[PDB]
């Protein structure tokens, strides 16, 4: 992919917003780059609720490594579009702007598609209760003296 | 709570502890008969191992 | 996280509102900074209803240590976005402003993600009533002659 | 908390409104402060219906002290936001203003949160009527001749 | 098809927008075309969720071979219209544009028509459950002692 760093994500988001793109003949102010990177970090930590939220492979920049910009995001190829569309929506208010309808729709669609596979994985069924017999059809169990399901 | 006391005084500051086994010696063991018990169950039948074993 | 103090939370809120940032040319007085920190403390203490509201880890500033800004907020990495979006919403009326729809929606979603884990933990089933029999199938209950559930 | 006085509540309400703050260069007027303190005393008296309304810990100043401003209000840390948001909403019409939707919504939420715990406390269940028996399975009660419930 | 490369797809999208074509007197500088190709790659990767999304035959460019533009997209004759209509819709926000209603309708129709055949293929019926008898009228299974379906 050509979007391999947090700076690539931020530039894509600002181009989508129409703030800093060659089609606009503007360029990214470094302060805006820093602010957008901070917004991306906060948003990503909020999405990935310490493992109980959306899993994307995003690599949070530790404190020690001085420039957070320039590091690989670690996302898969299928998350980049959702990430930078939602980032554009998040950082539109700094400029008293408002992400347009197409950007908002793509943000929603991307977030849903991001969580799809995790939802499929987490749709697991609980085991039998501790008070359910195994039945006599389970001859091996009823011969090894396993008459009830364990549970938990 | 004081009804359960088994020593006269508590452990106070510089109280020396004294070891009572000062040489190697094979033990002689006495007890009241109901002081040691053995608890026993069969291996549970739903175990991860013993899956295909009769 | 780049946001590690109450002052950083307030600065992010003001940046979201579009009032002041690092790229700006005019800045707010530290009296307004102090007022916004007081607002943040009030919002956090109203959320955390003395231990039975929203649990966040937020650490309150004592009067003995003078500067309220400069204390680390104690929040986790996933709560910063929610906290400063709600703070931006609350402090918007100072400047004859009104937070935009994106900031309002993000504040709602962030507060909700904040309370989700607490709600899961507090969703607990009550024990059996004191008049309900334990049943004859319970081996330990039969052996102990515990014929009814304790209750309470 | 830093808001530890009735005057502090008044200044916070005026800052929310936009009448006397630092974001607006204007300063507080002593007549406005006294009128807002009067409104606060009346509003809290109306809330605390002689012990049978919203319990907050407010300390109703007596006539002895000449300056009502400067006294501690006695509120808990979690009541400050509700109190001063409702105060701003109440004292808005003096200046022919209208509190913004955020202040109105925060006032509603704050009042509801103020009464939440008192409502939980007051949700009490009446004892058994004086015309039920205690049953015969109650052992003691029937052995010491409590054939019926005392009631009241 | 005359549209045989990723850049041909992008040129068709821009012509549909009206931003630039072969007839226009002003053209987009090649950084804009590179940004559009990156957008196309991100969109196609998001569609094709690592093999579980929309199957098109699209060939993702490799970073070693430098220019993505100039690589054949590998799409069939029937997917080009859908892909470049969706690309026009997706890269309209760069140029402060909104894709017209006909372009949006064609994009929806094309995406649905793209997924139609793969949906027909994926609509499959699961085998008989492991607890389903084979039947005594099958003769062969009864004689082979295969009275129950395997399952899974």
């Amino acid at each position: 992919m050509q979007i391999k760093t947090k700076g690539d994500l931020v530039r894509a988001a600002l181009r989508k917003l129409g703030v800093a793109s060659d089609a606009t003949l503007t360029d990214v102010e470094p302060q805006s780059m820093q602010d957008a990177v901070d917004d991306l970090e906060a948003m990503m930590a909020e999405w990935y609720q310490d493992g109980k939220g959306i899993i994307t492979g995003y690599v949070f920049s530790d404190d020690e490594n001085p420039p957070a910009e320039g590091d690989d995001h670690g996302l898969r190829s299928s998350a980049v579009s959702a990430v930078f569309h939602n980032l554009a929506c998040r950082i539109a208010p700094d400029y008293a702007l408002e992400a347009t309808a197409k950007i908002i729709a793509t943000a929603k669609y991307g977030k849903e598609l991001l969580y799809k596979q995790t939802a499929i994985s987490r749709a697991k069924r609980a085991p039998y209760p501790s008070r359910m017999p195994t039945g006599s059809g389970n001859s091996f169990a009823n011969l090894n003296e396993w008459h009830y399901f364990p549970g938990e | 709570q004081r009804a359960y006391a088994n020593v006269n005084t508590s452990l106070a500051d510089a109280m020396a502890v004294n070891i009572l086994n000062v040489k190697d010696a094979r033990t002689n063991v006495f007890w009241a008969d109901d002081a040691i018990r053995i608890v026993s169950q069969p291996i549970p039948a739903n175990h991860e191992l013993f899956a295909g074993m009769k």
